[PDB]
């Protein structure tokens, strides 16, 4: 976790990077989403778009984003170092994040953690030798009623036990895509002992509309 | 009325909360969404502001500011700059996941609330700042926004009323401090998510220096229902200054962790016993309850028996309502470890701009780690209390108060537990 | 290599409340004097909102 940059042959300002023309059109749409005179707001999505080009950010996407938006590169460095979702180091293809905050710690997320560590033979913040997985530990991800839960890439795998996360890892190694959902009987947020509320069918339009409207 | 709770299914605003019905435009249109919106748009901003300040609806973000007044300072004639409504869809607070289900399952309710709110203040467009990790929810909201744009509900000649309104979705990049409204405003503009100083309030100088109102998803999605059903219908629930319905996320050491809407002044014991299925090991196995996530202080089993979950009965109970996110810890939990994890979360999510939080949250993390290990003295404990008293009220944003409150609550409620831990360490290793 | 001197008035600093008292003490003892006017700094017009302007150049690049 170093917030300073040292020039390396892997990560140098002369590293080849350029956006695809479809990404140029997407960047133009992102810029057109913002008011004129305030193009610098487009630093936030477009740089993330650069991550979707590579999966990580060398220091050539930051200079390119600074060049195409007329902002100094130090502002792009500030944006890339403030937020934790921008990868400034080359991570693996399947980036696994395990939430270990208190509403997830009470439902034994550390069990998921040691199961993943035992299966993959790596530790927290360590990349697999074949560059297929990278396991880290993050803060809360906003699905605390589905605790414990993990996030792989942009997908949520929630309400897991060690057996389910082992099955998820074996499915990821095979090349298939698992369903991003809870592994228990429930679907999104309902109680496991049946629907306590919202059992009535919806009323529909025209119900409860006051007069004079 | 004095007995609250047991909300009937007819009066629940958030239908299709669990996603069993269609979340797209046709499914939402058969439930009550987008119905007679043009009548409200023609009646206009004064009528909308009166109808939302008659209901007594407060801010569901966690501060409880009245929504009518907060949307009423922005109503003023233009000075050449456009007006903006921004929807806070971050929920970096632990325990809170209600707006995730609101966005994922009822996006058209959010879009109609954005339209009604932007009509209330004369906003030019709407900016939705969804969380960075919520990619699927953002894509669902964008699909619903395109479906509403295709039908002519928003955009050019919105809903056949002659008003111009737009909606934009801006993804985050994984920051809890960006949930703060001024830090959210700064992070929209492409800067670091560091909060501003009030004054100037966002109603005067907000995003891009324009007038801006930042409102939560939960208090925006209920605005068309308030303006349609009536202010008195929303005010018929709960106590005075405690009107409406609230979404509760009950989780932790419970049998069935779930998100459920309820009357605003429901008792805590009834809610836990009914919706969550009971505490793991029975009600007598309770140790502590955090009522509104990591910002609000914890309360023990002695207070949880006869407490009401609204604003007033919880500020009187030396805590806060917060986001109404219930975290339950039973007797098989280390409370000091949980509070140390909360302080570690607060030090890993801290923008580091202003000095007292930037130093004192790390100081509290180190002291709490020593407390968990037990390598401390009782005379330090009150000193830790004073550290919290040097953070609360001396910071730019309310993350300092939200970090000082759990330490104060844990100390004030379980000083004997900490003292026993450190004296056991002293008598064992020394 | 020490700093040798031959000036008896090398370390003589006198303190006065006002300019007129200093000038009277100066002309009382028969010393030629140079008087420098007091340079009070000019007050500014600070504004925290000016860092977040809409159509002006006083927008802060970062904070
Ligand atoms: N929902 C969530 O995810 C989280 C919620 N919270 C809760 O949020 C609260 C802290 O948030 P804050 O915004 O700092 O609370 P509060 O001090 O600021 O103010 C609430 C709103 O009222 C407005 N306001 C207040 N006085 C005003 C005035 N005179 N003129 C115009 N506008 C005025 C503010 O601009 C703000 O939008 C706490 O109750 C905390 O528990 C904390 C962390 C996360
Ligand atoms: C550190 C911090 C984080 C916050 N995060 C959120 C959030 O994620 N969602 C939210 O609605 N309010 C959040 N708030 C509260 C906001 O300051 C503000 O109350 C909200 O944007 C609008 O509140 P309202 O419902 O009264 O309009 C946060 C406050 C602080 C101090
Ligand atoms: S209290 Fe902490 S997070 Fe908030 S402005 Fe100060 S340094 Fe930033
Ligand atoms: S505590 Fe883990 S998702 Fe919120």
């Amino acid at each position: 976790a170093l917030f300073v940059h040292r020039d390396t042959p892997k990560n140098n300002p002369e590293t080849p990077f350029d956006f695809t023309p479809e990404n140029y059109k997407r960047i133009e749409a992102i810029v057109k989403n913002y008011p004129e005179g305030h193009k610098a707001a487009a630093v936030l999505p477009v740089l993330d778009l650069a991550q979707r080009q590579n999966g990580w950010l060398p220091i050539s996407a930051m200079n390119k984003v600074a060049e195409i938006l007329q902002v100094p590169p130090m502002r792009v460095y500030e944006v890339a170092t403030f937020y934790t979702m921008y990868n400034r180091k080359p991570v693996g293809k399947y980036h696994i994040q395990v939430c270990t905050t208190t509403p997830c710690m009470l439902r034994n997320s550390d069990s998921i953690l040691e199961a993943i560590q035992k299966k993959l033979g790596i530790k927290v913040g360590e990349t697999t030798p074949d560059k297929l997985f990278t396991l880290i530990e993050v803060e809360c991800l906003g699905a605390c009623v589905n605790a414990p839960m993990v996030q792989i890439n942009d997908n949520y795998y929630e309400d897991l036990t060690p057996k389910d996360i082992e099955e998820i890892i074996d499915e990821l190694k095979a090349g298939k895509i698992p369903k991003p959902g809870p592994r228990s009987g429930r679907f999104s947020c309902e109680p496991a002992g049946g629907l306590t509320s919202l059992t009535e069918p919806p009323k529909g339009p025209g119900f409860g509309v006051q007069a004079g409207l | 009325k004095t007995s609250f709770g047991s909300l009937k299914d007819e009066d629940r605003i958030f239908t299709n909360l669990y996603g069993r019905h269609d979340w797209r435009l046709k499914g939402a249109q058969s439930r009550g969404d987008w119905y007679k919106t043009k009548e409200i748009l023609l009646k206009g901003p004064d009528w909308i502001l009166g109808e939302v300040k008659t209901s007594g609806l407060r801010g569901r973000g966690g501060a409880g500011f009245p929504t009518g007044l907060k949307w009423s300072f922005m109503n003023k004639p233009s000075d050449g700059r456009p007006k903006y409504l921004v929807v806070n869809a971050d929920e970096g607070e632990p325990g809170t996941c209600k707006d995730r289900e609101i966005i994922r399952h009822d996006p058209h309710k959010l879009v109609e609330g954005c339209l009604v709110g932007g009509r209330a203040m004369g906003a030019r467009a709407a900016y939705i700042y969804i969380r960075g990790e919520f990619y699927n929810e953002a894509s669902n909201l964008q699909v619903a926004i395109r479906e509403a744009y295709e039908a002519g509900l928003i955009g050019k000649n919105a809903c056949g009323s002659g008003y111009d309104f737009d909606v934009f979705v801006v993804r985050g990049a994984g920051a809890y401090i960006c949930g703060e409204e001024t830090a959210l405003i700064e992070s929209i503009e492409g800067k670091q998510g560091k909060p501003r100083l009030k004054p100037p309030f966002p109603a005067d100088v907000g995003v891009f220096g324009c007038p801006t109102t930042v409102a939560n998803v939960e208090t925006v999605a209920v605005s068309p229902t308030i303006c349609r059903r009536g202010g008195a219908w929303f005010a018929s629930f709960g106590r005075e200054r405690n009107s409406g319905t609230k979404l509760f996320n009950i989780s932790g050491h419970v049998n069935n962790p779930c998100t459920v809407e309820e009357e605003m002044s429901v008792p805590l014991k009834e809610l836990i016993e009914k919706h969550a299925g009971g505490v793991t090991g029975g009600w007598d196995n309770l140790l502590a309850v955090i009522p509104g996530g990591s910002s609000t202080p914890l309360i023990p089993k002695s207070v949880c028996e006869t407490v009401l979950m609204d604003f007033d009965a919880l500020i009187q109970a030396q805590t806060g309502l917060g986001t109404a996110a219930v975290i339950v810890m039973d007797r098989s939990t280390d409370i000091v470890k949980a509070i140390a994890r909360l302080i570690e979360f607060y030090k890993h999510e801290s923008c580091g701009q202003c000095t007292p939080c930037r130093e004192g949250v790390d100081w509290m993390n180190k002291v709490m780690a020593r407390f968990v290990r037990g390598d401390a003295r009782p005379a330090e404990i009150d000193s830790l209390w004073e550290i919290s008293k040097q953070i609360e009220g001396h910071t730019i944003c309310a993350l300092g108060d939200g970090a000082a409150w759990p330490v104060q609550g844990l100390i004030r409620h379980f000083r004997p537990e900490l003292e026993e831990r450190m004296q056991r360490f002293a008598q064992q290793h020394q | 290599g020490w700093a040798s001197t031959a000036d008896p008035l090398s370390n003589l600093v006198l303190t006065f409340s006002t300019k007129e008292d200093a000038i009277a003490f100066a002309e009382k003892n028969g010393w030629s004097y140079d008087v420098e006017e007091r340079k009070v700094p000019k007050p500014k017009s600070k504004s925290y909102g000016a860092n977040f302007s809409w159509n002006k150049r006083t927008r802060v690049s970062t904070k």
